[PDB]
């Protein structure tokens, strides 16, 4: 049972660096997401 | 009852009662209650078309 | 834009007394923890 | 930063309770020392 | 019964939780649990980096 | 949790919110929607001719 | 002048943060310090 505790220990401290990563993954999508509304943007006054 | 405290559940508690604060706490200063970030998908999807 | 609001734009006037709870929860949660730590010592302290 | 956060900073809402109870496991030991020392001086007192 | 005594578990116990004790200590008053020292190396590696 | 907090999702938006009073403050002040600067440069180029 | 004020200006949005931070390690060590320079003394005093 301890070695099952420090199992599930070293368990979360993986599953928060997992989340810490993908929330850089996040953020990085988040800035994309705002790149291409303003791609978009750029577009449509690109008529002209 | 001297090897451990079975106390922790409250530190179970404060940190979940923590993660919601900072997640109240960024909603309140960025003010959108669904985040900019991965929080209700489907109203992410929504809010960004 | 109105359809974003409802979306989007936090009710806060619940927000701000979650948060208020939230931190409610801090203050106690650490009070809580402050105060059982310090059964161990008493219980030996007695006990011995 | 929050992933160093994450994988740096002490949830010390443990380590506070590990530093009472070690503390409690430190008073213990010298009291239990100062009771044991004694037994030697009290059985060569007595049987002699 | 008296050339020695057998309570060094005891001693041994003192021992390692004062050890115990001053890694915790070094914890509280540094702010990180995984130290400065040579704990967790693969921590260290993704700290440092 | 005392070495750092995760509340500077505040600051980045009080950052984010200062750079658009700054821009919003100066487009009042020279009464042009877009400003003399990069703004818009289709719109710039626009103005221009 | 606002590159001047980039470059040295200080962004204490941050700031105030990393004081507070530095105000609570700082009563975190006095308490630290407090509480360890006990140590000798009861042990001695219970051992002896």
């Amino acid at each position: 049972l301890s070695n099952q505790i420090s199992g599930l220990n070293v368990a979360t401290r993986n599953a928060n660096d997992g989340i810490s990563l993908a929330q850089t993954a996040e953020g990085a999508l988040q800035q994309s997401t705002n790149i291409l509304q303003r791609i978009r943007d750029l577009a449509l006054q690109s008529a002209n | 009852v001297n090897t451990n405290i079975a106390s922790l559940n409250t530190q179970r508690n404060l940190n979940a009662s923590s993660n919601d604060l900072n997640t109240s706490l960024q909603r309140l200063t960025t003010g959108y209650r669904i985040n900019s970030a991965k929080d209700d998908a489907a109203g992410l999807q929504i809010s960004n078309r | 834009t109105n359809a974003r609001s409802r979306i989007k734009d936090t009710d806060f006037a619940a927000e701000t007394a979650a948060l208020s709870k939230n931190q409610v929860l801090q203050q106690a949660g650490t009070a809580i923890l402050a105060q059982a730590n310090q059964l161990p010592q008493a219980v030996l302290s007695l006990l011995r």
